[PDB]
RNA sequence: GGUCAAGAUAGUAAGGGUCCACGGUGGAUGCCCUGGCGCUGGAGCCGAUGAAGGACGCGAUUACCUGCGAAAAGCCCCGACGAGCUGGAGAUACGCUUUGACUCGGGGAUGUCCGAAUGGGGAAACCCACCUCGUAAGAGGUAUCCGCAAGGAUGGGAACUCAGGGAACUGAAACAUCUCAGUACCUGAAGGAGAAGAAAGAGAAUUCGAUUCCGUUAGUAGCGGCGAGCGAACCCGGAUCAGCCCAAAUUCAACCCCUCAAGCCGAAGUGGCUGGAAAGCUACACCUCAGAAGGUGAGAGUCCUGUAGGCGAACGAGCGGUUGACUGUAAGGUCGUUGUUCGUGAAACGAUGACUGAAUCCGCGCGGACCACCGCGCAAGGCUAAAUACUCCCAGUGACCGAUAGCGCAUAGUACCGUGAGGGAAAGGUGAAAAGAACCCCGGGAGGGGAGUGAAAGAGAACCUGAAACCGUGGACUUACAAGCAGUCAUGGCACCUUAUGCGUGUUAUGGCGUGCCUAUUGAAGCAUGAGCCGGCGACUUAGACCUGACGUGCGAGCUUAAGUUGAAAAACGGAGGCGGAGCGAAAGCGAGUCCGAAUAGGGCGGCAUUAGUACGUCGGGCUAGACUCGAAACCAGGUGAGCUA
RNA sequence: UUUAGGAGUGAAAAGCUAACCGAACCUGGAGAUAGCUAGUUCUCCCCGAAAUGUAUUGAGGUACAGCCUCGGAUGUUGACC
RNA sequence: GUCCGGGAGUGAGGCUGCGAGAGCUAACUUCCGUAGCCGAGAGGGAAACAACCCAGACCAUCAGCUAAGGUCCCUAAAUGA
RNA sequence: AAGCGAGUUGUCUGGUAGGGGAGCGUUCAGUCCGCGGAGAAGCCAUACCGGAAGGAGUGGUGGAGCCGACUGAAGUGCGGAUGCCGGCAUGAGUAACGAUAAAAGAAGUGAGAAUCUUCUUCGCCGUAAGGACAAGGGUUCCUGGGGAAGGGUCGUCCGCCC
RNA sequence: GGACUCGGUGAAAUUGAAUUGGCUGUAAAGAUGCGGCCUACCCGUAGCAGGACGAAAAGACCCCGUGGAGCUUUACUAUA
């Protein structure tokens, strides 16, 4: 034993790609001016650009306060096989359950099958989908 | 972390005082007129095995000038002597060898002097 | 963190001070500023690569010792010597590793070296100890291959 | 006040070349008038301390 | 052979140089039990029956230290355990033994000047009155504050909360609102816990109770020379999801799961070699819940201290469990402004400068000014331990250093720098062990001989190995009549031949000529600058979902924080949660299509001859920070003498 | 022996506070910060430049674009004749 | 022919040709653009010497020819017509 | 089972800020059957190979360990920062021994003595460079004793050191 | 009394490196290692200044620097 070899228990497996790269530490190899010492490079804090201009000019539109935005359930593939699991409770898998602010409908049209759904919505984008598919009125607030 | 090299670098310099030929004073174990001299004996050293035909240029151009004029001679203005025969081609280190038997331009003169007409 | 006075000799005469104050890596007796903080290490490893990555490691370790086992049958209560040395049945006493699991903290803590075998006991799985010992054997008629 | 510093200096090459303008003159010309041999440059023993008369005491 | 002759040109080179041998005060690597960094778990000061720490103090000497100063290496007791000798100039000696010398665990005591010390003086080691005592000598003691007539308390503190507390270099590329912030410093408090903490409350669907921390949001709203920038509440985890206070419990003790040092045992065989007994070659059994570090000349389970098994009193705390001596239920507001995220103005809310002490109960406090209606809480004073945040000590623990490395201290912050608070070294190493050495020499001696010691004295009584500019000598070779810091080759030239093989090793008159490196430079080869050398330090990185992006992989409907349980790895459990996601639009809201208005014609989009992805890692640039380091005179808080000129 | 720091002394010089005061020293606040400038470490295989323009209380300061390398791409569109 | 991106540089050059501007058409002075050159590579010619005539390389051979430059010498090459 | 090219043609240019890309090796860590007493690691030198950096052949000396392939981590590497300390330096043996206010010698001693000691001769100060009190140093003064070192010669003199 | 015979002690400011003669020329034109030419037997010490762009602090005269401090003026303005 031990006469012509080297190892004796795998983990020389070595892999079959890569990951890392040649990395930096900046201010290296004994050369290179690199960069420009004024200011740069060190703390600078603000941006490395110019500064606060061209944001300036415009009058400016307030209005930005969470309110509301949405979001969908795309309407593609859930009025068609779909039974039940998608009512306005059970419904958690793409953030739906999440209460308080609406998920109005927004559906496409023609349909040719249905489904069922605790909807609490009446959006005037689905109106060419709020019935074909299925699923009662109830207006809720 | 920690490496502390006070003794890797010994080998480093010595490994290029592997020159340390005959210099000056003692420029063989020096540690100035060593990695210095070092980049003195870098710079053409690395054209000195090449560069130096020009060097031994200077060798047959006094030869193959005008050696044996008792013939008629003339090199420069015969060269076109030499590329006369039928297959010429060739020249130097057949200069070196010229330096050996006197009788390489015995019937190997006008054997290209007037090979025109 | 060298903590001492401020002010200095002539910064600009004499002979090029460069003083004001002592704030480089430079004067020997001090620090270097900026580097090694404490660290606490902060990665969280994929959760789901583990009940499998462990198969993984029986792709070609398949050939590793394995089986179904509860500690010693021939034997009495405990008192390890002739229980281990049950482990002759199969060359298992100076030819490999020996893996170990079993379920019973009463009778698993009798077998601790440098270069020997190891020992913590959990009664489940851990990657810690996948390769470190030759033959994977975990068999505890209690928590054995079970995926749960 | 200081008069143009040193910044070159002579370490070897030169600093050899400087034992032989003196050195030391180099002797051993006479050995004492009659007696064993001591002499100096022109200058009786302490030996038998003479030059060819009495003088001096051992 | 010879008379003459030049031509040819030969050695020495005082001294030196190409090459080797023998070498220094200095000295790093390989390397060393204490000496440094980050840490888990506990513990977490004493207090006129007076503390931190210094000064001058004992052994036949005492000076840097042990204890203690005169009852100065220590005493009552119980007790461990031991029977021998009390710390470095390990101190020779002197002296004590096996029913208590020798070291000691805890409850006490002689306790010098200063510390609060405070009789007075009052510049630490030093001088005075006045009363009790008394063989003529000398013994008992003298200072302020609060129930006041004693007494009780105030001392010095390295990091934990606030409060009186308050600038400032910087940034905005300078630049008074600002960022630093309430930060440096000052001063007050107690426990090692105080601080907010049970309320005229947060939220918002027509819910929810006691503070804080981090987890996620929100890094949103706002703020704002509208600039960098600071930054809650809406939904989240656990430690915790516990009661009562001003006018109609605590204190000594028996028992105790239970901690604290002296300390008790604790496992299991050896021979032979190169050699220092080899744990390396070899051989077999025994020990096993206990097989981490280590000493004895070569890494040892059968030499031994730990680890698993468990014990220990006199004194006391310490986290205590039933109970004995106690009795466990009596202000909004105006004007000027500080804060809060809010630089203060388009906004209630802490509170102050002078003015208003109203309401007074279906009356009263506000939802960010007010109107209307709801929601909740009611003058009026505090306690609340638990976690959050801290790190003087006692075990144990880490992919660090290595005694100019690491804190400056691996026994020094010696001496001191000195005008003053205030600034300080440099320095380690002989082998296991000194056995650090009788015996004739030059010499004053230092230093050197013999020869044991020494397994090994090219360790060597200022000591491992021991590379180097400078520095010590000789030698095979060349050289003063030859010119350039240097160069490389080039024929020769003396030497050598670790393989006759007209082939090379150590080299030089001389030839082509040929100007260094760093490196801020259009630019040189420069006299442009940096450089005597040796040994090291030698910097854009480190934490940050700060982000974009290559590759490998996870998934196509995707990926997780906070620690709660396990706990020498873990981990599944976990939708707090955000990013991807149709979009556009000031947004509203709209809508698979979209802002225009009187709207087939147009820019973006689901769309689309369409990735809808995302997480980990090293990594392209950047970012929140000094975080590439350093070199500036100048602004500040505090504190130190003015014996310098006055 | 009190005066002291942003005050005193003073024969006025803008002299001195302890060998420099255009506002003492020392411990402490931040390293004054720095487009200034010295430097920013072992050895490399194939490619490659600006002092031109626009911007600036802006100039040897800095931004960007033509100007370099790389991933993807442009199925006939290249420049010469 | 054909864009999106991680990241540059350091903004302050010189000269011959091409022509003017301030100009005794004077100035490696100064402004401009246009080829080259040196800021990022060596030589012959040029006495050696950044843009000038010829020429820009994979390391090694005391192998050949072309252009410039030369055909008396110090170091090549016909005082050939 | 991690991708590799001769056969060949142009490119293989030289490259300053840069892009894609390979490594020599030391310290930390994995596996240690291990490598070392004929003694490796510390180091001094010999023309094998390598893209360079470097890996190789052996003794020398030295004394106890040490690195390896597959791997990640680390304050991973200029002699060169007019740096800083530690040591060697050279200015170089010259300028200088101090206020230019004379000294010779007999003799004691012993290691030789010119500057000690017993002493006859000389001269400088003597309102001094006298003695006491003031501050200071704290060990000066002595019985005296030894050169390692100091008194910028040194010395058998100190108020060095006991 | 120092410069020279002899005994001992001998440092600092500084600095890449000396087979360290010159011309005239050339070069970011102030060249000794460059060109082309001429020239010296090598070394020691006394002495002298033309010499290294003499030394020292990276001109502090000046300018550049969105540097500082210091004083004054009704400079913008705080303020006892």
């Amino acid at each position: 034993h031990d006469l012509k070899p080297t190892p004796g228990s795998r983990k020389d497996r070595k892999r079959v790609g890569r990951g890392p790269g040649g990395t930096d530490k900046t201010a290296g190899r004994g050369h290179k001016g690199q960069k420009s010492r004024s200011g740069a490079g060190k703390g600078a804090f603000f941006e490395g650009g110019r500064s606060r201009l061209i944001a300036r000019l415009p009058k400016r539109g307030f209005n930005n306060v969470g309110t509301t935005y949405e979001v969908v359930k795309l309407s593609q593939l859930q009025d068609l096989e779909d039974t039940t699991f998608d009512r306005d409770t059970l419904e958690a898998y793409r953030l739906v359950r999440r209460k308080n602010r609406p998920v109005k409908l927004l559906a496409s049209g023609e349909i040719s099958r249905a489904v069922t759904v605790h909807v609490d919505a009446a959006s005037a984008a689905a109106i060419k989908a709020v019935e074909a598919a299925g699923g009662r009125v109830v207006l809720p607030e | 972390p920690r490496a502390k090299t006070g003794i890797v670098r010994r080998r480093r310099h010595k490994k290029v005082l592997k020159r340390a030929k005959g210099f000056w004073g003692s420029r063989s174990k020096q540690y100035r007129n060593a990695f210095q001299t070092l980049l003195n004996a870098a710079t053409y050293e690395y054209r000195d095995r090449r560069n130096k035909k020009r060097d031994f240029r200077r060798l047959w151009i006094q030869r193959i000038n005008a050696g044996a004029r008792l013939h008629g001679m003339n090199y420069s203005t015969f060269i076109n002597g030499l590329k006369r025969a039928n297959i010429d081609l060739n020249r130097k280190v057949l200069a070196d060898i010229a330096a050996r038997e006197p009788e390489a331009f015995k019937a190997l003169v006008d054997a290209s002097r007037n090979a025109r007409q | 963190v060298s903590k001492t006075g401020r002010k200095m000799y002539g910064q600009k005469g004499t002979g090029n001070a460069r003083h004001g104050d002592r704030s480089v890596p430079t004067f020997v007796g001090g620090g270097v500023a900026f580097g090694p903080k404490p660290r606490s290490y902060d990665y969280t490893l994929p959760r789901q690569v583990r009940q499998l990555g462990l198969a993984m490691a029986i792709a070609s370790r398949q050939e590793g010792g394995k089986l179904v086992a509860v500690d010693g049958f021939d034997i009495a209560d405990a008192k390890t010597k002739n229980f281990i040395s049950w482990a002759k049945q199969n060359g298992l006493d100076g030819t490999e590793k020996v893996l170990l699991v079993t379920d019973d903290e009463n009778t698993r803590r009798a077998a601790r070296n440098v270069s020997w075998v190891s020992v913590l006991p959990v009664a489940g799985v851990n990657v810690y100890d996948i390769l470190r010992h030759d033959r994977l054997v975990i068999d505890a008629a209690a928590l054995e291959i079970v995926e749960e | 006040a200081k008069h143009p510093v040193p910044k070159k200096k002579t370490s070897k090459s030169k600093r050899d070349m400087r034992r032989s303008h003196h050195a030391l003159t180099a002797p051993n010309l006479t050995e004492c008038p009659q007696c064993h041999g001591k002499k100096l440059s022109h200058h009786i023993c302490p030996n038998c301390g003479y030059y060819d008369g009495r003088q001096v005491l051992a």
